[PDB]
């Protein structure tokens, strides 16, 4: 039993490791069987501070890391009458009296598509010429 | 079964007890005619703004 | 529906709005948790201040955790917590993944790392540097030569202490 | 080798596809009418209440479409924020070396390279990370002839017997000379001075 | 009772959808604020600005 | 399709690759000086 609720099928452990499948209230579970334990923030160390001691590195490394960013999605357009009435006359006549929802419905999607193209264009077209190696 | 579209020859296989297949979202995609018992294919003609 | 079968049957034929609603709410909750995770868990290890503290005359006693309180929260954090004041028919509140204690632990780790090491611990491994020898660099980064800091160390420490007391008075 | 690395883009694609698919699936809901197929309800009644049933269908489908448009708008706002961030990173890390800490890459920044992706961009950030530390003894000033000498650029260290000035990110000692240190008055007030030559 | 139940269902559903939409807007606002907070954490605590 | 259409993006993937290659050759041969 924990603050999050009642846990059945897992056995408690007094140790503490990283968190695999977060459960809540600071505890989570993992696989050895299945065990539930308390989340551990990481390896605790005490930096050897003084008032006349410094540490200067002697060597270095160069690292390369990836970073992923979405910039766009698919542009979608919709047609009212085909969607709602399915090519019927009486349905179209009934829909006619609901005012003009369809105008702004299509307007919003058009704005979305224009914004998508603008997004890609402003992200990538940062240069004026086309250089070659 | 009522629907609008263009009908073509289809190579898909029905088991001898089905009558008309579909693909996903419950959209008919292949129909077997009640008379000659041949499997066809359905595609609506194009529409565009 | 409030636990009624006919209401449930009637609602069943309205499609799948409820799946969308639950999906949106769950997405919001997961966003909350990942939000706290990214704002706070900026360090790889947990650092600790040395038992003896001589930071060139500066005084962080009002900011470092106090072992007397079980939560090990600093005095200003206690003032902030005591300042603000805040399951019937389907509504439910889920607890956050990180309790307040580990939030305080990350805060203390960040703060003890930046007192001792400086900016280095965010870009590799923490390195020792005396605090009076660190503010000098922070002057050298704003166009003031470090010559100033050493010749006005005590006055600067006094100003810092007075400001850190006045902030407490105003907040309280 | 490792899969499940392009998580965000795959999630975006799945979100859009799922939204479209559920919007299509909404077409088979009674919404309180006798049937979800329009032709049968037209062919099985008379206009008096057939118009009522069609009104039910119209209301339901209009609500569904409105909700779908609203979700599209929210997602578009989020993607626009992400794209603005991406453009800023492109113009600040690719076309120049950045100074703000932990904006692009963990550590001191050197460069970045862009690569395309089906609906986004992938940056390769090249960063410099020090390692193999050591221990030394410092002092903020050097008292010579009663004057104080402070380093022009670097820090004082000593391996136990002799003192050197180094740069602050790579161990490289140099003998102290009057052309890499500057004077400021006499040393009787600084806390941590050490005698030397 | 069917029509009355339908009216109640429609009203409550509308209210619930409105609540969810407001929650989404507020969540977007909070996420923007938290992104700013994380940026300030990284740029100003872990180094000078 | 049920009245719902997807529109092609203005910039095909090829010219996106062309932009990326131009940017990358520029940042190799010139450095940052081509950004001004
Ligand atoms: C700095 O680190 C590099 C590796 O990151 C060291 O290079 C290695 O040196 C050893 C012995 O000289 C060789 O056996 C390895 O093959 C080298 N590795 C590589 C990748 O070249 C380098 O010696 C270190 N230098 C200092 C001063 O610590
Ligand atoms: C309906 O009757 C027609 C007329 O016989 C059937 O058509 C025959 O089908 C068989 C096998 O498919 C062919 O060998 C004959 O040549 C066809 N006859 C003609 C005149 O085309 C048809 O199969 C029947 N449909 C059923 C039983 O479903
Ligand atoms: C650092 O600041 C704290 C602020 O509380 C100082 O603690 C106070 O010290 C004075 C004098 O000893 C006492 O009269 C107060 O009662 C203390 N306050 C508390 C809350 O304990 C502390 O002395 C300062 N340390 C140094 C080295 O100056
Ligand atoms: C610099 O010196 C300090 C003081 O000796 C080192 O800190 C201790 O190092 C020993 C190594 O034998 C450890 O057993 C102790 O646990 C360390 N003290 C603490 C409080 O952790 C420090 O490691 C040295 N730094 C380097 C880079 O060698
Ligand atoms: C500290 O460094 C200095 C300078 O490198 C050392 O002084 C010389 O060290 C070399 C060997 O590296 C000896 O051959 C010389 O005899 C030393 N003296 C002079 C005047 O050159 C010093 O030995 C080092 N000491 C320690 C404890 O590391
Ligand atoms: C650094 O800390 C040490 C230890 O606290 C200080 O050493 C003290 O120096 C005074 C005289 O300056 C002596 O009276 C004490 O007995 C020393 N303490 C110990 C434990 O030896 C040293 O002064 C400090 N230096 C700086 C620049 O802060
Ligand atoms: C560093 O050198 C100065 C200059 O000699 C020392 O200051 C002298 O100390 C002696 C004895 O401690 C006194 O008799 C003199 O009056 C002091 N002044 C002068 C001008 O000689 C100082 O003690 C040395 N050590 C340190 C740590 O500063
Ligand atoms: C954890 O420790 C408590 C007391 O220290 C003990 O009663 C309990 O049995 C322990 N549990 C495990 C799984 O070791």
């Amino acid at each position: 039993q924990t603050r999050a609720g009642c846990l059945i099928g897992a056995e408690h452990v007094n140790n503490s490791y990283e968190c695999d499948i977060p459960i809540g209230a600071g505890i989570c579970a993992s696989y050895q069987s299945i065990i539930a334990y308390t989340m551990s923030l990481g390896v605790e160390n005490s930096v050897a501070y003084s008032n006349n001691s410094i540490a200067i590195p002697t060597n270095f490394t160069i690292s390369v890391t990836t970073e992923i960013l979405p910039v766009s999605m698919t542009k979608t357009s919709v047609d009212c009458t085909m969607y709602i009435c399915g090519d019927s006359t009486e349905c179209s006549n009934l829909l006619l009296q609901y005012g003009s929802f369809c105008t702004q419905l299509n307007r919003a999607l058009t704005g979305i598509a224009v914004e998508q193209d603008k997004n890609t264009q402003e992200v990538f077209a940062q240069v004026k010429q086309i250089y070659k190696t | 079964l009522t629907g609008t579209g263009v009908l073509t020859e289809s190579n898909k296989k029905f088991l001898p007890f089905q009558q008309f297949g579909r693909d996903i979202a419950d959209t008919t995609d292949a129909v077997r005619d009640p008379q000659t018992l041949e499997i066809l294919d359905i595609t609506p003609c194009s529409f565009g703004g | 529906c409030g636990d009624s079968t006919e209401c449930s049957n009637l609602l069943l034929q309205y499609g799948s709005f409820c799946t969308q609603l639950n999906r949106a709410l769950t997405g919001i909750a997961v966003e909350q948790d990942k939000n706290t995770q990214e704002v706070f868990a900026q360090v790889k290890q947990i650092y600790k201040t040395p038992p003896i503290k001589d930071f060139g005359g500066f005084n962080f006693s009002q900011i470092l955790p106090d072992p007397s309180k079980p939560s090990k929260r600093s005095f200003i954090e206690d003032l902030l917590f005591n300042k603000v004041t805040l399951k019937f028919n389907g509504l439910t509140v889920l607890p956050p993944l990180l309790t307040d204690e580990m939030i305080a632990q990350y805060t203390s780790a960040l703060l003890a790392g930046t007192i001792t090491s400086g900016w280095t611990f965010g870009a590799g491994a923490a390195l020792q540097i005396p605090f009076a020898m660190q503010m000098a660099y922070r002057f050298n980064g704003i166009g003031v030569t470090q010559n100033v800091l050493y010749e006005n160390q005590k006055l600067i420490a006094n100003q810092f202490n007075s400001a850190i007391g006045k902030i407490q008075d105003s907040l309280s | 080798s490792t899969a499940s690395a392009l998580g965000k883009l795959q999630d975006v694609v799945n979100q859009n596809a799922q939204a479209l698919n559920t919007l299509v699936k909404q077409l088979s809901s009674n919404f309180g009418a006798i049937s979800s197929v329009l032709n049968d309800i037209l062919s099985r009644l008379d206009p008096p209440e057939a118009e009522v049933q069609i009104d039910r269908l119209i209301t339901g489908r209009l609500q569904s479409l409105q909700t779908y448009v609203t979700q599209q708008l929210i997602r578009a706002a989020e993607i626009r924020a992400s794209a603005n961030l991406a453009a800023t990173k492109m113009s600040e890390c690719v076309l120049g070396q950045s100074k703000r800490v932990d904006f692009c890459g963990k550590g001191y920044h050197l460069m970045s390279f862009p690569q395309s992706a089906p609906h986004g961009v992938v940056f390769l950030h090249v960063t410099y990370v020090p390692a193999q530390e050591k221990n030394f003894t410092t002092a903020p000033a050097i008292c010579h002839d009663g004057k104080a000498h402070f380093p022009r650029e670097g820090v004082f260290v000593s391996n136990g017997t002799h003192w050197f000035v180094t740069q602050r990110n790579f161990y490289e000692p140099q003998i102290i000379t009057t052309d890499n240190t500057f004077v400021s008055g006499n040393c009787d007030v600084v806390i941590g001075i050490v005698n030397n030559t």
